């Protein structure tokens, strides 16, 4: 088997339907006979009994701890993963067919492949597929820095600022091997993105790729994107 | 005086910088207009003085652009017109000038109807369900094909040019008339030559031995046509016919900037490389089967007689 | 099930039987993300084949054999079934998917035939992992000799042919010709190479890079300028992709044309082909078995006058780019294989000494 | 609905006529005489040029208008021999101007007959004989006399009152003449940079502007406008632009003299050109 | 409207020493032709009508070099204006003498005296004219660049230029050089001022 | 007035612009019995043309000039009309009816051009019967010199070329070739002639008769055995029907084929063409301007198995017999005219000295 889909649960089904059902429908529509879903324990450690009341083909639900992040949940399922990891989340309303990000992961032999959609400045190569830089404006002392090697090997870098993270990743086995070997990472979205983006600026190296969709967008944990969840699900879940 | 000299200098600079104008027929018409504007606003007593003046101006006109031989052989045709008029009036100031003016007038009437005569005689060289091969872009072969497609149904393979794709506009102009145009690259010529029935092309300059310089890649096409024994057709007018021999004078090919072949964004390897781009190519007369002009069809073993009907051997050095 | 790819654009009437796909659409739009009916290594090979990332024939064969090693390493045996029949029955959908992704080169066909001959001769008394390790070692030894030992022998046989001060002409991108030129430049020969390239791949720039990083004086010209440079050229070196039964040279499209112009300029051409890239199937033209790439690759940015942009709106407009063509055997003089310098007329004879005969 | 251009149905000998080539034969080129109700003529193969001619189609250009001189005419046999060899470029330009004026008169009378709704060709020919051919016979000039009478009637309509065609036909002909041949409108614009960097700079600039405006002739007011601080636009909207350009040049020279008399520069940013 | 141009024929950087101590750097031959003649031929191939040559150091030598050239002839379509003064020593001083003399009218070209080019910039001139016509004289300068590789031997490490511009309306937001800089810093207000597109070149 | 003949059978798609008639039907089913729109001599000429009674080009031109003499003898002048273009306007329906009966040979086209040039240049001061007698005498003198004086000069130029004891190869049916062979046999040369023939006309037997009535030893062979006899044949004598501008030889279909086999056997060919059978019109193949004979002429009686009987019932069956073809100018060496032995490359040159220039 090529991929083992993991759905993350960090601080949930508040809407016109279950918020965990749409990633489960997106997985079970195309392939994915083996689905691993972690449970939430920071807000309340009782979402596993609500998640086990669905009607999917095969769900693997595990209990988790309260004080934990994304990298702790990656390191928690390390002895039960044997192949490439394809990370999901609860608040992920994606009308885009995710076959193309798997095509970007497979065709270029990439180590990481992510999907963004229209705070974070993302500088991508001029072809529009391979990312070269990404940074938030919070944890940066200066405005930005750019090395000379990434401008020598890639002389034009197109930057985007109105992007959101759909939390659709594709990880390689040695990346989570390094994550298990380096336990200082807590948030995988701020660690596996930035450290690999810095390590790609080394020949023999790793490749990180991203697709910029223009069809829909994901949701958020707060109530800022909760009003667009029902209006987005009333017109897109009819074909699903 | 002033107007003549500034028009001559603008003509020389326009031939020096780029292709001004686009079509060769308008260039020949403006060359006739420049020559008639020169001869109506000058003074001469003998015809040899006018001969030396036109020779001195034509030396500058060929030194401006040596690849554009249309102005050179047009100046040579005007010089032979001067020689024939002095010969027929010797055996002469206003009557001779009026005779030269009306000869240039009827030459312009002849020059305006070259393409319509070629399109009129296009019907006796194209049959139905035919495979046509054309390299480059010229309005003569385009009018040839678009008049032959008015009553016949056939197929044209328009091959593009590898330095700059000039065959794409010809392909999208022929496909608007519905001749089932097939577009391909330059590397497939022999790879299509086993199915090409007849090759119909144009040229830039008809040389004196029947040879021709033309757009690059057509010497390979003529070699493949000789290998596959398909007949070759040259739709060329009578002002692209020049007495300049191939190996006699230098600066045969026109070399242009190599940015169309290898771009400037290639890298550090552009210093240790030598990129050439010859836009013209030389085709020997043995690979040519038939020339088609407004007066009809001619063999490549007949072009010398056209020289004897249009040029003097004393004017070959200009 | 694996569906059929839709034929893109309007095909040529002479090429109605050959498929013409496009790179903007993929076959995996209706395929599972955990690849079950196709192997994940096989679908990765098909994805890197269809997008044009692996274009060389030796590189395609090497990546194909690596994907087959990944298939054999991830292979299991069903109950009451043998390996020597189930592996043959299971590899044929993989090769059909590979052919649907891109029309296969002849090196891939000979690799498929050699792998079928190897997995046919596996005895029933052998174990599973022992036969799998035997097949992996056989694939490793096969690719080892018939890539690098053949390349070293062909470069040694070409080193004693290239003299000092001559001009060599190359065409296209191939690892064997660039390795020959690099070993000849490093072993003592002083020469300059004329690089001839064609549209729309522009792959020769690739081998031009291996002619600059090695320190060789190089000249980069095109197909229409090949008739201009060939009066000065003394030798034409060619990279062969396939050699048919009659002595034909199946390679990149600007080869038999280049060989005809080189014969017309009295320049003897030199093709280099490993023995595993030979063919028992023979064709006499570029029209009965050929690859058709994208019809949208022919357009270029010449100012703001892209004429072939909306080419599908014109009903009487056909677009075509041939990948392969064959050469008449009276045009090519040398064939440099690891057994030596042969003519074209003995390229089936070598097959007779390489098909266990 | 058509007619001939003059009162004669056939041209005289050595009369240069404007024809268009319709077909090519071995004996010559069949043409149509555009100013004689499209009667068929023939330009001979021996008369197509003064040089040995290999083919008739090399200088024929079927579809092109050309001036040819009449060599032989036969009203009984219907044979009209034409020649391109005998005509001169000056005679060709004269025939082109005469054919242009006669075609303008033909279009004017055709518009007048279309306004009068005279569908019959005999009534239209009577309008022709009552309007243009009478003046052509009175002035003894075919084409020049009718166009000159119409150009005089566009200015002074007393010449059109002598025609006794009808009460409405004369008014329709006068309206067609004033709408077709009376386009007297031109605008000779010019730019002049007149200034003075001295004591009374603006005073000398206004004095030069008043001196330039005072030199404006009748029915041709040279209007000056401040297009820029150092540049000015001197326009002139009047007919007879060959005289209007000279009047604008004289006004610019007077303004330059008035600027140089008061110690000020006066450059010509643009010469007198029609808008 | 006519097309004016100014030509700074005196590069005020002390780089060609001691080559420029005998004849200036705009009179050196590339291939038997001085760079003044190359730049003037590029200007006549562009289509300018009048130029303004500015030269301070050894200006009499530049004047006697270019008076015997093709461009000082009365039959030349592009006239020249030789302006000689030893007071200015900077390009800004040249442009403020242009403003004090009021030579140019609208959309004039700016070129050094040692620029080798063959670009026809009528497309860029019409783009600058339409950008001035729509936005009411907001666009003031249209810089011109050539697509090149950073490893090319043309651009050296002393004159390498990195910019940060817009993608859809190509307005420049940042512009700097790499004169002894291994790490480049770009400002943050360029993203807040333009949230539609930005590209580092 | 004069309708068009219906095209018989299904035409070839490559010959769809050229007409294909049949000899079983005629146009005079829809014509008057006193022929008024066509002359009786002209409709007699068209009837003997369409049935295949006059097949030789010189015989066709002689019969055409006799029909034109009968037209001029029965010609009247209408009032207020000139002869110089009324005769042209009356001859054009006659030539159009002749073209509808059979596609005209080039000798007929040149005779039409010469007669139009003759009847154009008649003076207006001449009478009716005086101009008619002048035109008849001009036609008589023209056919007299440019048939028999040209034939005598061509036979005299061929007599000094044919040696004693050689072997001559001929093809087709023409009076000039038979006259050359008869004069060479009677003037002293001893030789034998191989008459090569082809289907379905079988006209060369006619020439074979004039080789037996003259006493010449002959050998009657066909075109597939022409490759067999040409090792023994030293000279090939052909009969040209038309010579184009580029030096091509438009003749019967077994000419360019026969010249190619003769060049492949080192046998130089010899065509014999009069000057009045030349062409300013040029063509490079047998496809743009050719005559199509009857499609039911290819069937024969080979026992009781006539396979091409009901050929029209098969929808995918095409029948074609070409009459004329052209040769490449590099295959033919001789052109024997009354001005001498020229190459093909000077056949427009003599046109320049025969078009009053
Ligand atoms: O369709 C095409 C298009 O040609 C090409 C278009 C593009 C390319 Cl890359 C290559 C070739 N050509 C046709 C032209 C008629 C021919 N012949 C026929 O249809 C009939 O065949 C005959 C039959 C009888 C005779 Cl005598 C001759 C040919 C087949 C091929």
């Amino acid at each position: 088997m090529e991929f083992q889909a993991v759905v993350m649960a960090v601080g949930l089904p508040v809407g016109n339907k279950p918020l965990i059902w749409y990633p489960l429908n997106l997985l079970e529509r195309v392939g994915f006979e083996e689905v691993i879903v972690v449970t939430t324990r920071d807000v309340q450690k009782a979402l596993c009994a609500e998640f086990k009341m669905k009607m999917k083909p095969d769900i693997v639900c595990i209990p988790d701890d309260a004080d934990m992040g994304t990298a702790d949940s990656l390191r928690y399922i390390y002895p039960k993963l044997k192949t490439d990891v394809l990370v999901l989340s609860c608040d992920l309303i994606t009308d885009v067919a995710l076959h193309e990000v798997v095509d970007l992961f497979r065709a270029y032999d990439a180590s990481l492949a992510m999907l963004m959609r229209k705070r974070d400045f993302i500088g991508v190569d001029s072809t529009g597929k391979r990312l070269l830089f990404m940074a938030n404006e919070a944890d940066l002392d200066e405005e930005l820095v750019i090395k000379g090697s990434i401008l020598q090997k890639h002389p034009r870098i197109r930057f985007h600022t109105g992007l959101v993270d759909a939390h659709l990743y594709c990880l390689k086995k040695y990346i989570v091997d390094f994550l298990m070997e380096n336990g200082s990472i807590t948030s995988i979205r701020s660690e596996l993105i930035p450290y690999l983006v810095r390590k790609q600026f080394s020949l023999k190296s790793l490749d990180i790729y991203s697709f910029i969709k223009e069809a829909n967008t994901l949701n958020l944990a707060p109530y800022d994107a909760c009003w667009n969840a029902c209006r987005g699900d009333r017109w897109e879940d009819l074909s699903r | 005086g002033s107007e003549l000299s500034e028009r001559i200098e603008s003509f020389v600079e326009t031939l020096k910088r780029g292709g001004g104008p686009r079509s060769s027929e308008e260039m020949a018409r403006e060359t006739l207009g420049l020559l008639r504007q020169i001869i109506t606003d000058h003074r001469w007593s003998n015809a040899g003085e006018l001969m030396e003046l036109i020779r001195r101006e034509g030396r500058r006109m060929t030194a401006a652009q040596p690849s554009e031989t249309t102005v050179g052989n047009m100046v040579r045709r005007v010089l032979k017109i001067i020689r024939e008029e002095y010969g027929r009036l010797h055996g002469h100031y206003a009557q001779l000038q009026s005779n030269i003016i009306e000869a240039i007038n009827e030459l312009l009437v002849e020059l305006e109807g070259t393409m319509e005569n070629i399109a009129a005689q296009a019907l006796e060289h194209i049959h139905s369900n035919e495979v046509i091969m054309t390299i480059g872009f010229s309005r003569t072969v385009e009018a040839f094909l678009k008049e032959a497609a008015r009553k016949r149904k056939f197929h044209v393979i328009v091959a593009e040019c590898a330095p700059f794709c000039q065959g794409h506009e010809m392909a999208v102009n022929l496909s608007k008339a519905g001749i089932e145009t097939t577009v391909m690259t330059d590397a497939a010529i022999f790879a299509v030559m086993s199915r090409v029935n007849k090759v119909i092309i144009g040229t830039k300059t008809i040389l004196a031995n029947g040879a021709l310089r033309a757009v690059t890649g057509t010497h390979t096409l003529a070699l493949a046509a000789k290998h596959h024994s398909t007949p070759l057709i040259v739709c060329a007018p009578m002002f692209k016919l020049s007495p300049q021999f191939p190996n006699e004078e230098d600066s045969f090919h026109k070399f242009v900037a190599p940015e169309e072949v290898l771009p400037f964004t290639e890298g550090d390897i552009l210093e240790k490389v030598s990129v050439h781009c010859p836009v013209f190519d030389y085709v020997p007369p043995e690979l040519i089967t038939l020339f088609i002009s407004n007066i009809g069809g001619n063999a490549p073993s007949y072009i010398y007689r056209l020289m004897s009907e249009l040029y003097h051997p004393d004017d070959h050095v200009l | 099930q694996v569906p059929t790819r839709k034929d893109y654009g309007s095909k040529v009437s002479l090429f109605s039987h050959l498929p013409q796909y496009s790179r903007q659409n993929s076959l995996t739009q209706f395929m599972s993300i955990p690849s079950s009916v196709i192997h994940p290594a096989m679908v990765r090979l098909g994805l890197q084949y269809s997008q044009g990332l692996v274009s060389g024939s030796n590189a395609r064969c090497i990546a194909l054999l690596r994907a087959l090693q990944q298939v054999i390493q991830d292979y299991t045996t069903p109950p009451n079934e043998e390996l020597s029949r189930d592996l043959v029955n299971k590899l044929k959908p993989y090769m059909s998917f590979l052919t649907q992704c891109r029309p296969l080169s002849a090196s891939m066909h000979n690799a498929i035939k050699f792998l079928n001959k190897e997995i046919t001769s596996v005895g029933s008394s052998k174990r599973e992992e022992e036969a799998k390790s035997e097949l992996r070692a056989a694939i490793d030894r096969y690719v080892q000799e018939k890539i690098v030992l053949a390349a070293q022998a062909i470069s040694r046989f070409a080193y004693q042919k290239i003299s000092n001060g001559d001009v060599i002409l190359v065409y296209g991108c191939s690892s064997l010709v660039s390795r020959i030129l690099q070993e000849a430049w490093t072993e003592g020969r002083r020469f300059r190479v004329v690089v001839v390239d064609s549209r729309p791949w522009l792959e020769g720039r690739h081998t031009l890079r291996s002619l600059v990083h090695a320190g060789v004086p190089a000249s980069y010209l095109l197909i229409p300028a090949a008739s201009y440079v060939l009066p000065e050229v003394s030798k034409v070196l060619l990279g062969a992709h396939a050699l048919l039964a009659n002595g034909s040279v199946m390679s990149r499209v600007g080869t038999a044309q280049l060989a005809l112009v080189a014969r017309a300029h009295n320049v003897p051409v030199l093709v280099c082909c490993e023995t595993y890239k030979f063919c028992e199937r023979v064709q006499t033209d570029a029209f009965v078995s050929n690859e058709l790439d994208d019809p949208d690759d022919l357009q270029c940015k010449r100012g703001e006058h892209v004429a072939l942009a909306n080419w599908q709106n014109h009903a009487s407009l056909r677009l075509l780019n041939l990948v392969y063509d064959v050469t008449p055997p009276e045009l090519v003089d040398l064939v440099i294989t690891e057994l030596g310098m042969i003519p074209c007329s003995s390229v089936p004879v070598v097959l007779r000494v390489k098909s266990s005969d | 609905l058509s007619c001939r251009f003059y009162q004669h149905k056939f041209p005289e000998v050595e009369d240069v006529v404007m024809v268009n080539v319709r077909s090519i034969a071995e004996m010559g080129a069949y043409v149509s005489l555009l100013e004689y109700n499209n009667i068929e003529g023939m330009i001979l193969l021996s008369e197509l040029s003064r040089r040995r001619i290999r083919s008739i189609n090399k200088l024929i250009r079927i579809g092109r208008n050309e001036c040819v001189v009449v060599i032989r005419v036969d009203k009984e046999k219907g044979y009209i021999d034409l020649s391109k060899r005998r005509v001169s470029p000056e005679e060709a330009i004269k025939c082109e101007d005469k054919f242009t004026k006669s075609k303008t008169v033909y279009s004017i009378l055709r518009h007048v007959a279309e306004v009068l709704e005279y569908t019959k060709d005999e009534q239209l020919e009577s309008l022709f004989q009552r309007t243009a051919w009478v003046f052509d016979d009175k002035y003894k000039r075919p084409g020049y006399g009718a166009y000159d009478a119409f150009k005089h009637a566009v200015s002074d309509p007393s010449i059109l009152d002598s025609l006794d065609l009808n009460e409405d036909e004369r008014e329709v002909l006068i309206n067609n003449i004033n709408r077709r041949l009376t386009p007297q409108a031109v605008k000779i614009r010019a730019d002049i940079e007149v200034a003075c960097y001295g004591y009374e700079g603006i005073d000398a600039v206004k004095e030069a502007l008043r001196a330039g405006l005072n030199c404006s002739t009748e029915n041709m007011p040279i209007k000056i406008n401040l297009i820029a601080p150092p540049r000015y636009v001197m326009t002139t909207t009047t007919l007879e632009r060959t005289e209007g350009l000279s009047v604008l040049s004289q006004a610019m020279a007077v303004i330059k003299e008035k600027i140089e008399e008061k110690r000020g520069v006066f450059n010509v940013q643009m010469e007198p050109k029609v808008v | 409207p006519p097309l004016q141009a100014v030509l700074v024929a005196d590069s005020f950087d002390r780089r060609f020493f001691p080559i420029s101590k005998d004849q200036p750097r705009v009179l050196l031959p590339l291939a038997n032709v001085a760079l003044i003649d190359y730049t003037l031929e590029f200007l006549t191939a562009t289509g300018v009508q009048e130029t303004f040559v500015f030269c301070c150091w050894k200006a009499a030598q530049i004047k006697e070099h270019l008076l015997k050239s093709k461009w000082c002839r009365p039959t030349s379509l592009n006239v020249v204006r030789i302006i000689t003064s030893e007071l200015y020593r900077s390009l800004g001083d040249v442009l403020r003498d242009v403003d004090a003399k009021a030579l140019v009218r609208s959309d004039f070209l700016l070129v050094y005296g040692d620029v080798i080019s063959n670009i026809n910039i009528t497309r860029a001139l019409e783009e600058h004219r339409l950008r001035r016509k729509l936005e009411k004289n907001v666009s003031v300068m249209t810089m011109i660049f050539k697509e090149s590789s950073p490893s090319h031997p043309t651009r050296c490490h002393e004159d390498n230029v990195v910019v940060a511009v817009d993608s859809t309306t190509n307005r420049v937001l940042h512009f700097q050089k790499t004169q002894g800089l291994r790490r480049f810093a770009f400002p943050l207000s360029l993203f807040q001022g333009s949230s539609d597109g930005v590209e580092v070149r």
